[PDB]
């Protein structure tokens, strides 16, 4: 324990008379007021060391402060008792329970899956949503994000997804998920809490809650703890691990804040240059392990700033994660059920859960045909809104009515309403019947004769 | 002349429709993207200048000792 | 080897580690730092303290950790055994590392050999006689690794020239066993089947030669619009999740070249996992019976969750490997996944170095490295008595921010590229087939590609220029239709629009999941374009006869449906049945005459 | 000589306790691998010195390397035996020939021409292209900049221009390659071989595989060669710098390594004097029959002429040649945009006694017709397809006609000034005689034929 400190500038700390410091090492900071704040080591040069304070450097004496260095790297108290119990962003229990007994102490940074040991996404799952089935399939163990906008029903959609996940999946051992929030709103926290309570999955799931009132360091460290927890659940516990993370934008802005506070060289849009790799850290952690049962399925949730799909956040998210589910504000003001844009939203591998032997061979072709009819309907909608209603051909109006029906019926179901995959395929088969016989060029003759009543 | 006036009115309405959701949206989007690019470039230049000033200040602080 | 040249760890920040008390270490030289003996390359030097860049994870390291300099630069092993092997950033086997560590995760400070020293192969002295004078690049023997690619060349080590002294008889041996001994002015030196070559310096050749040999793309748009020949540089810029990895995998699939070098950089692990899983499932149907795509290709893995410098290291290693494959006297290709990740890695490298950034956070040496990597590949005769003509193609995927070409990566790539293939998110979002802008993507090698396509006495240039002119006219017609309307145009313009839709749906659009449209043969695409041009000329001739466009399109439904049915077709046998359909168009014109 | 160094930052090297250092001097360094390289001292401070390596500092041990300084600045061996031969970036012959005998040895930086000793060339050199010799007059002794885009065939236009260039005395051409691509060098070699003027030409080849940091000296070497050709051999010399953008990027890299104050696009602050030094390789002298004219070529970043490189190149040199990507995407021959393109030497080179008295008038009329056609094109885009009544219709028609005929003369075709004048006279027949306000009374009555 070193009581020696030299300088203080902004939200950081620098100490001397120390040696052999470890990168991102756990360090206990005892202030003059008796306040104990946890911190991590930043860099070490010669006999001098520099670290960043999580709780802030506000109200701390230079010569009256003591510091204890563990020397070990970042360590989290992972266990099998975390299920059903809620934890905060700092690791402390938010459930007001007693001391949690750690089964194992492991680095929250997480270990990248070896390429040869990495197994490809397989099987399938039922999300209860038609768009999460027909338009864009969701594999079990794969990783896909969700792009929403501020003011939109992102929390409601996430709640519906989390509630209908394990419910619909059984129609394909219950599915276990993990809830994680970093620097989010108290209202959204209450909504998410009521959502997890209503879903009743809170007993079989774990929760990491980092309030916006709390520091940025804790919020950024919450994702690491959740990653280590999900990893321990998908490896040591050998169970199916679903990853639900929210408010990534706050963590991003906080990351940019930390990058700017250290006067580091910023990347695009004032963000960090390592931001891509920083996101890719927890992005590439998802996948399947050969020889090991269970898998970690990443279902992140982010909000594009000012409803801009061209924002660096969404760009880097797509550059990190493979595939995403976009939520447009255009259909959010329509009053219809949750606004998923079929065009922008896509899955990395939709061909893995398709074909015969899994569900049906009529899935993929119908998806391509429906996407084609929808896109053609959109272009025809633009043309109709441009020139006029009498300036458009028959196929234009047909695809327009087909897309409108697809939005009003197929796209609009409900939050508490979980549509079965069979119901989705049936509704899609009924949706294709609205279009003409020569309308869909992406469909085969056999499937066309089979689906048409 | 009334029929020709009707056709001309149709052409005028078409031009108005083309000046509404077409030209205006394109110009607005282009202006937005250009503004973003210019602001980002200016931010990068200002960042480089700040780094230069920080380098000079660091050199001066190093020479002061 | 108990030389004990050692510096001490001084300053450590992120991936960058500055080590002092070493004046012996050179720049860009391999050195083992830390207590785990992790590999690293020294970048800069200040006084007695040299700044070194670590290519691995610096987590866990502490001050006082010794750093041993090897004294030599970054090098990789060249020879047999590298085929069908997945190597990490350290060029160590991934399967062997996972088996040794007994964990699905990635450790730190692990040391393993590139190839397998316990691996045996049957090597035979390739046409070389004892006593004959030999030099660097000459083949000292041949060994068959697989049933398809045979006689993997054992090349004479660099900076070696003289006369063959003691060459042991042919037979079964390993890569670590010397198969020959040559006497020279440098006294005695042992020569083996495996020769180590520096990754910093590409494999040398005899002389640069003009490439008249076009490389088969397999894709219609790739063969037509922006061509790529053997040794040519074709850029593959695209947005995030725009199908860049899919197009790369397809390119590594339908390639008509000999070998394939696919190096993932900062990409998803699921991509490499799916590639490794679908590798064995895919087998060649050509010569060399019983052979998969895995044995005919090599994979380098740099994970997105892995180090930043590991991507650039795997890129350079893949470049050296492709240079070694090109030195083997065969046409090969290098597949780079998300080079922009390596660019950003260099950006963080120079950024942490304290150097001033230029564009997009990247350094000013980015363009030099890009141009060097672009000029590295090509078609040239390799070293050795054999005098074979080798070829190396460069394929690099770029992931610009927001799909903007204004990004430094896109500009630097397009600058040194003689060919560029753009990826669009417009047709990718509609679940349409492969998306490329016909009004953007162009190739400077298209002329020589047409001259090469004239070998089969096809017309590439005429059909391509006609289709491109019709495409531009269709674009102007689209702008005009969007301006005024579709009723303000003429019969020729409407016919051009219909021909545009037909060329878009029945040609540009091909299902990759299909058992037919997934791969389009040269003769198939040529016949399709010929029938399209014939139908267009016939329609134009019929329109000039005083016939309406609607009436002409009324009885042309059969020929239209027949032209749209040319996507399925069949195998190599029965191709004439397609050609005959052209006649069915001619007769149809007569049917329009009556 | 000094075997002792202080530190090394990137390509830049710095040594301590050095005596009798020479700023901007040639230095020969021997590395640990036995490899020898050349370098130039950037700066010297106190007992310490800072030098830069042209071939790169990569792969060198500080202990086993020795830096031998001559104590004097860089001196190139200019000779008249370099005709028909070729050299590398370091000066070594790339033509696989032996070492030529040097006639003289002087600085590669060249010498500044005196203000009163300068001469303003009235010389008229036929370009051979209908869109060149007419629009922007090619004059020997002047400086015309060339800006291109990515993937643009500017090398083909430059080669076709060099072939149609070479009144009893021919014009010598000197080329300088900075970070040039291998394919570019191959194509240039193929064109030069196809022309047959390779025997009368010479160049220093610095490729992309070769160091680009040593290419900056290559351009200076070629400049000194042109200066030695003009001030001694007394002959017409034409200098051309390929991929000058790479040279600017290299200079920006050298400036960035020095940690100095960066300008626009990371360019140096003294670059204004540097770029000028690249543009100072042209001009004739009083009493000298020979004329040296530099014709550099660079690629504008992201197809933007608004970039600092193109802006400085355009502001310094007189006139600039711009290449539109759209017209190049049209499929027609070379895509020169007359709007951005201009020539300041087209004044004294026009009129009777040089080409024709109808030259300037038809040029201004061509510019006016092109501008009117452009505005009529924008109007045709904004308004209907009726081409905006009468005037704009004829303007657009004349614009398209001049684009499909006057703009594209073909790459393999060399046309005279009279042929271009007659073609323009035939192309101006579509427009009325009173429709041209740029033509005077005599010019309107010039050709009624």
């Amino acid at each position: 324990n070193y009581n020696t400190v030299s300088g203080v500038n902004g939200p950081l700390v620098i100490l001397e008379k120390v040696k052999f410091p470890r990168y991102n090492e756990i360090v206990n900071l005892t202030l003059p007021d008796g306040t104990v704040r946890q911190g991590q080591v930043l860099e070490i040069r010669g006999d001098r060391a520099i670290v960043q304070v999580f709780e802030g450097t506000s109200g701390i004496d230079v010569k009256k402060t003591t510091v204890e260095f563990t020397g070990e790297s970042l360590r989290i108290p992972v266990s099998e008792d975390m299920l059903g119990r809620i934890f905060d962003g700092s690791g402390r229990p938010i459930d007001n329970g007693p001391k949690v007994f750690a089964e194992d102490y492991l680095d929250i940074n997480g270990s990248p899956i070896n390429p040869y040991a990495r197994i490809y996404p397989e099987e399938m799952i039922s999300t209860g949503v038609s768009a999460i089935d027909t338009m864009n399939s969701i594999a079990r163990g794969q990783k896909i994000p969700i792009f929403s906008a501020s003011g939109l029903p992102h929390n409601e959609i996430a709640a519906q997804i989390c509630r209908q996940a394990g419910l619909v999946r059984p129609t394909k051992e219950n599915f276990s998920i993990v809830f994680a929030a970093m620097g989010v709103n108290l209202e959204t926290a209450r909504f998410f809490k009521q959502d997890f309570e209503e879903n009743g999955s809170l007993e079989r799931t774990s929760l990491f809650l980092n309030l916006a009132n709390d520091p940025t360091i804790e919020r950024i460290i919450t994702p690491r703890l959740a990653l280590t927890t999900a990893e321990y659940l998908a490896y040591q516990t050998e169970r199916h691990v679903l990853t639900i993370l929210t408010d990534m934008s706050s963590y991003a802005d906080a990351l940019r804040e930390v990058s700017a506070a250290r006067e580091e060289v910023p990347g695009r849009r004032g963000y960090p240059g390592y931001m891509y790799t920083d996101l890719s850290t927890i992005y590439e952690r998802a996948g399947r392990v050969e020889g090991r049962n269970g898998s970690i399925t990443q279902i992140p949730i982010l909000t594009m700033p000012n409803d801009d799909i061209t924002h660096p956040i969404p760009d880097l998210t797509g550059y990190i994660t493979e595939g995403q589910i976009f939520v447009d504000r255009q259909l959010h003001n329509k009053g219809i059920y949750p606004p998923i844009n079929v065009l922008p939203s896509l899955s990395r591998l939709m061909k893995s859960a398709i074909g015969e032997g899994m569900t049906r061979k009529d899935h993929g072709d119908v998806s391509n045909q429906l996407y084609a009819k929808y896109a053609i309907g959109k272009d025809a909608a633009a043309m109709k809104a441009v020139v006029g209603e009498e300036a458009l051909s028959i196929e234009d109006k047909l695809s327009l009515e087909f897309l409108e029906k697809f939005e009003k019926t197929f796209i609009t179901q409900g939050a508490y309403e979980d549509r079965t995959v069979f119901e989705s395929l049936d509704q899609a088969w009924s949706l294709l019947r609205i279009y003409p016989k020569e309308m869909l060029n992406r469909i085969s003759p056999k499937i066309l004769d089979e689906f048409y009543d | 002349a009334f029929i020709i006036l009707d056709e001309v009115i149709k052409v005028t309405n078409r031009r108005v429709n083309a000046i509404e959701h077409v030209i205006i949206p394109r110009t607005e989007n282009t202006i937005a993207y250009i503004n973003s690019e210019l602001d980002e470039l200016d931010r990068e230049e200002f960042y480089r200048l700040k780094k230069v000033q920080e380098k000079k200040q660091n050199e001066t602080a190093k020479l002061d000792a | 080897h108990a030389e004990s040249e050692y510096g001490a760890i001084y300053s450590v920040s992120g991936p960058v580690v500055i080590a002092e008390n070493m004046i012996g270490c050179a720049m860009y030289e391999l050195v083992k730092v830390g207590h785990d003996n992790l590999v690293g390359e020294v970048i800069r030097i200040d006084g007695d303290k040299a700044t070194i860049q670590v290519y691995e994870e610096t987590a866990g390291l502490t001050v006082g950790d010794p750093v041993l300099r090897t004294g030599k630069p970054l090098s990789v092993e060249l020879g047999p055994g590298l085929m069908e092997t997945i190597y990490d950033g350290i060029q160590r086997p991934l399967k062997a590392i996972k088996e040794e560590s007994q964990s699905i995760y990635i450790p730190r400070g692990i040391d393993t050999p590139a190839l397998d020293r316990t691996i045996k192969w049957q090597f035979t002295p390739g046409k070389f006689q004892v006593g004959d004078h030999i030099s660097g690049g000459d083949i000292y023997g041949s060994v068959f690794e697989n049933s398809l690619i045979s006689s993997h060349k054992i090349l004479l080590p660099p900076r070696s020239r003289g006369t063959i002294t003691w060459i042991a008889p042919a037979g079964e041996y390993t890569l670590d066993e010397k198969i020959l001994e040559v006497e020279f002015d440098g006294k005695k030196s042992d020569f083996t089947l495996y020769h180590t070559w520096p990754v910093r310096v590409p494999r040398p050749v005899t002389e640069k030669l003009s490439a008249d040999y076009p490389l088969l793309t397999g894709q219609r748009v790739l063969d037509a619009l922006f061509p790529c020949v053997q040794g040519g540089t074709t850029c593959i810029p695209g947005a995030f999740g725009c199908g860049k990895t899919v197009i790369s995998q397809s390119l590594s699939k339908y390639s008509n070249s000999d070998a394939i070098i696919y190096v993932g950089c900062g990409e998803r692990g699921n991509e490499m996992a799916e590639v490794l899983m679908e590798f064995p499932e895919l087998y060649t149907e050509m010569s060399g019976t019983k052979e998969p795509i895995m044995k005919r290709t090599t994979l380098v893995a740099n994970t997105s969750n892995m180090p930043v410098a590991a991507r650039e290291a795997s890129i350079y290693t893949g470049i050296t490997l492709a240079e070694y494959f090109r030195d083997q006297g065969k046409n090969v290709s290098m597949i780079a996944d998300s080079s922009s990740r390596w660019a950003e890695a260099l950006r963080e490298i120079s950024g942490r170095l304290g150097e001033m950034p230029a564009d997009q956070g990247f350094p000013a040496y980015l363009g030099a490295k890009l141009a060097s990597f672009y000029e590295r590949a090509g078609k040239a005769v390799a070293l050795g008595s054999p005098d074979r003509t080798g070829s190396v193609s460069i394929v690099a995927a770029v992931s610009p921010a927001g799909g903007d070409f204004s990004d430094p990566v896109t500009t630097a790539t397009l600058g040194i590229t003689q060919v560029f293939w753009g990826l669009d998110k417009k047709l990718a979002q509609r679940k349409h087939f492969p998306s490329i802008n016909t009004s953007v993507s162009y190739s400077k090698y298209t002329n020589v590609l047409n001259k090469f396509y004239d070998s089969n006495y096809p017309e590439f240039p005429v059909l391509r220029d006609r289709m491109k002119e019709i495409l531009s006219n269709a674009e102007e017609l689209e702008q005009v239709v969007q301006l005024v309307g579709k009723s303000a145009l003429s019969d020729s313009d409407k016919i051009t629009l219909d021909v545009a839709t037909l060329i878009k749906e029945d040609f540009l659009q091909q299902n990759g999941y299909s058992t037919y449209d997934a791969f389009c043969p040269i003769w198939k695409t040529f016949d399709m374009m010929r029938a399209f041009i014939s139908y267009h000329d016939e329609a134009q001739k019929a329109v000039a006869n005083g016939a309406n466009w609607s009436k002409l399109a009324d009885s042309t439904g059969d020929v239209k449906h027949a032209v749209s049915s040319s996507k399925f077709f069949e195998p190599s046998r029965g191709e004439k049945e397609v050609h005959g359909e052209f006649e069915k168009l001619l007769s149809t014109m007569q049917e329009r005459f009556a």
